[PDB]
RNA sequence: GGGAACUUUAAGGAUACUGCCAGUGACAAACUGGAGGAAGGCGGGGACGACGUCAAGUCAUCAUGGCCCUUACGGCCAGGGCUACACACGUGCUACAAUGGUCGGUACAAAGGGUUGCUACACAGCGAUGUGAUGCUAAUCUCAAAAAGCCGAUCGUAGUCCGGAUUGGAGUCUGCAACUCGACUCCAUGAAGUCGGAAUCGCUAGUAAUCGCGGAUCAGAAUGCCGCGGUGAAUACGUUCCCG
């Protein structure tokens, strides 16, 4: 019943999808069964920034930043599975959390 | 037996249509308990009334999101799709009635510098 | 901003850092119900006897590059003038122009 | 009927009629009626004498007209004599609780005075 | 619009009698989107009229509307068929307001019943409009 | 106003001066900038020079002043009409 | 327990092109109508601002040529002011009521925020709130009650059971500290106002109107600003007149 839960967070959904694909392929190689990847709801934060130095309240830039989240479940681990996951390299821009 | 999905202004309706004798239930409630204003009930009942078939089917309906008008419209759309999924030849009559179309109108966003989607603050030359 | 105002902000931050633990202990003693009312009054007097800059309500957020005191955006630590320029040339990760 | 020295309307409910006495609001009226035992929807016209004196006894327990007006006047006069900030505002007939006076002070000031 | 001709919007018939006249009258009655209140008022008025006399509401209403319908607006300009119904329902709405019955549905029912016999504030509205119509 | 569970607020130096005078019986005014200190019953019978922004105004404390702040008796703005 | 159907979540794809039919146009561009289709002629909205104009705005975000001050035009502190008040204007909010006010019962959202934070629940208080205590680093727990809506009772056109300014008294919370100069709660008070002159503003559809909800700034302090959904209209014959 040793279940491994992996949560991926990023600011770039292509990067996060690449990482999720790499992880699921690495696990399927060692032969443990996988569940996911499951996409969690995205968070969106918006900002309004005045562009003129002194006075134009109607002249503004609207920016945003998104946080993408992916969930991966590992069931029936093989001994090689955890070692392969730990030897997996850390891609820049993607945050990975592993819970047992 | 047959299934239909309806959508109208952020409302979504799941409709299960079978053969029987006219029971109707929405979110484990009757039509009169669920909808208080009678025009919503007429909107819900329009498809079967237009077919003269209100005593030959059982309807099991779940609905979520939106307001009363949106939910009534979604339920009507779902009933139409469920009837079409039961008898294909019925579609011309429902399309003539106008029940097959998915209404796409939705709330417009507020815009920078305006009070609303279109309303503009009061202007003065002097 | 002038250099004096920036140094003033630095001095207040240093004072707040220096008096952090004593103030928290005093407030805990004040909010403690088991202690005698004489003890609570004494703690109130000691708290009122600290230097003014020890209190955090006198700190003002300023831009990390220019020291501007208006338009702060806690998330980035930059005022609007520098935030616009830094975002629009790509040095802020994940931030893009927003449309919806 | 005459209660506390004024004639309250007889064709209204008691909770609305008792509010016509200075110093009694809706909350106090329903409190008095609940304390005595009359329903809030009973009109004054269908109230017998005994319940009328029962209401009068309860109204005797709160400052209503002359005592209350005298007390308010004394409070204002004390501030004006003392000469604190609120007393100065009362003397000059200006807002007392910190509102703006550059515009929008017409309730205290009265109608506009032409230059 | 300096080049275009914009087609007149088409509104749905009412769910109860399937009458576009009733639907447009309801839209004229409604204020700020309270269609439920407007429906209650209009349906109550028609029900009251039907109780007073056993006549079918759709032709009852359209007959009274034809009687109140003006041929000339207010200084005579000439108007189109839609304008006829427009100002007819406009005047019909106002008279019930200054009537004195307790509920708006009852007030409107009284106004319709009295206009059906020519004794309606909308009726003298039309009469005055006509009296200025023979002016020019 | 200030919550009763905390009690009145008086500046420590002003309280020290007042209690010193009252333990003694001195009569010259007590000069202060503490416009925010509350008037306590011990203040009665004393003259306090309260700052008002540009000057020190003398205030002779009476019984009814108890419960006010010192600044209420030293106005800060000057107005005489338009 | 279980299922992977449905809703949803979120990545990748398909689809619309006058493609088909009937007339027009000119023998074209284009224009008119019909079928199928979720959608038909640019389906709706956003970002994107050509060559140029106004010695337009910003030396107080910042940088910078020149000029000026140097025991002071630099620097440190406490108190006060930016909140004044015979008046005039701009932008808003709340009303003048019955398509409404109050009371009781009962339904339906979207988006967003939360670890020096949001708090289930119990107790205390009329209430703002306080004490104990539980979950949450969040599609997991929480802010949170949507409001207008529907059913019933009452009020019966009154300056009122409309309106909620101003003032007296008593409190809570943040904060070293609410006098000048905070927000909120309770009792009392109950102003103008009965739809607004000459004149003038916004809007062509999920729009106007109306109803509630969230966030940045922020110890505390929105009727402003930026967003979200609910209910949901009327009218356009035309280019003389006004403006660009």
């Amino acid at each position: 019943n040793q279940r491994i839960r992996i949560r991926l967070k990023s600011f770039d959904h292509r990067l996060i999808d690449q990482s999720a694909q790499e992880i699921v392929e690495t696990a399927k190689r060692t032969g443990a069964q996988v569940c996911g990847p499951i996409p969690m709801p995205t968070r969106i934060e918006r900002f309004n920034v005045l562009t003129s130095p002194h006075v134009n309240k109607d002249a503004r830039d609207q920016y945003e930043i998104r946080t993408y989240k992916r969930l991966i479940d590992i069931v029936q681990p093989t001994d090689k599975t955890v070692d392969a996951l730990m030897k997996l390299d850390l891609a820049a821009g993607v945050d990975v959390q592993i819970a047992l | 037996t047959n299934y239909g999905t309806g959508r109208r202004k952020t409302a979504t309706a799941r409709v299960f249509l079978s053969a029987g004798t006219g029971k109707l239930v929405i979110n484990n409630r009757t039509l009169e308990q669920y909808f208080g204003r009678e025009t919503a009930r007429m909107v819900v009942r329009q498809p079967l009334e237009l077919l003269e078939a209100t005593e030959k089917y059982d309807l099991y309906i779940t609905v979520k999101g939106g307001g009363i008008g949106g939910q009534a419209g979604a339920i009507r759309h779902g009933i139409t799709r469920a009837l079409i999924a039961a008898d294909e030849t019925l579609k011309p009559v429902l399309r003539q009635a106008g029940f097959v179309t998915r209404d796409a109108r939705e709330v417009e966003r507020k815009k920078l510098g305006l009070r609303k989607a279109r309303k503009r603050p009061q202007f003065s030359k002097r | 901003a002038k250099k004096g105002m920036i140094n003033r902000e630095l001095k207040r931050e240093k004072t707040v850092a220096k008096y952090a633990a004593k103030r928290a202990e005093l407030k805990a003693t004040i909010a403690n119900v088991n202690a005698s009312d004489e003890e609570r009054f004494e703690a109130m007097l000691k708290l009122q006897a600290l230097p003014r800059n020890a209190s955090p309500v006198r700190l003002r957020n300023r831009c990390g590059l220019t020291g501007r005191p208006h338009g702060y955006f806690r998330k980035f630590g930059l005022s609007r003038n520098k935030l616009r320029d830094t975002v629009m040339q790509g040095d802020v990760p994940g931030v893009v122009k927003a449309s919806w | 009927a005459r209660i506390a020295g004024v004639n309250i309307p007889d064709n209204k409910h008691a909770v609305i009629s008792l509010t016509y006495i200075f110093g009694i609001g809706r909350h106090t009226a329903k409190n008095i009626l609940a304390a005595v035992g009359i329903t809030e929807t009973t009109k004054i016209r269908e109230l017998d004498d005994a319940q009328l004196d029962a209401i009068r006894a309860e109204v005797a327990k709160v400052p209503t007209e002359g005592d209350l007006r005298r007390e308010i006047s004394m409070n204002i006069k004390r501030l004006m004599d003392l000469g604190c900030y609120r007393g100065l505002r009362h003397r000059r007939s200006l807002p007392v609780r910190g509102q703006r006076t550059k515009t929008n002070a017409r309730t205290r000031k009265g109608p506009r005075k032409p230059i | 619009p300096r080049r275009r001709v914009v087609a007149a919007r088409e509104i749905l018939p009412d769910p109860k009698f399937s009458s576009q006249t009733i639907a447009k009258f309801m839209n004229h009655v409604m204020q700020d989107g309270k269609k439920s209140i407007a429906e209650s008022i209009v349906y109550g008025a028609l029900e009251r009229v039907q109780e007073k006399n056993k006549v079918d509401p759709v032709e009852f209403f359209e007959t009274t509307l034809e009687k109140v319908r003006p041929m000339v607006e207010v200084v005579p300009m000439e108007v189109r068929p839609s304008r006829r119904t427009a100002l007819a329902m406009r005047w019909l709405v106002d008279a019930a307001a200054k009537r004195s019955e307790k509920t708006m549905a009852l007030r409107l029912a009284g106004e319709l019943l009295d206009a059906a016999e020519g004794k309606g504030a909308a009726i003298k509205k039309r009469e005055d409009v006509h009296r200025m119509a023979e002016a020019n | 106003p200030r919550s009763l569970k905390k009690g009145p607020f008086v500046d420590a130096h002003l309280f020290a001066k007042v209690e010193a005078a009252v333990a003694s019986n001195s009569r010259k005014p007590i000069k202060t900038w503490s416009r925010r200190s509350m008037i306590l019953p011990d203040f009665v019978g004393l003259t306090i020079s309260v700052h008002n922004g540009r000057n020190h105004v003398p205030v002779i404390v009476t019984e009814h002043m108890v419960g006010h702040k010192l600044g209420e008796f030293a106005p800060t703005r000057t107005y005489r009409g338009h």
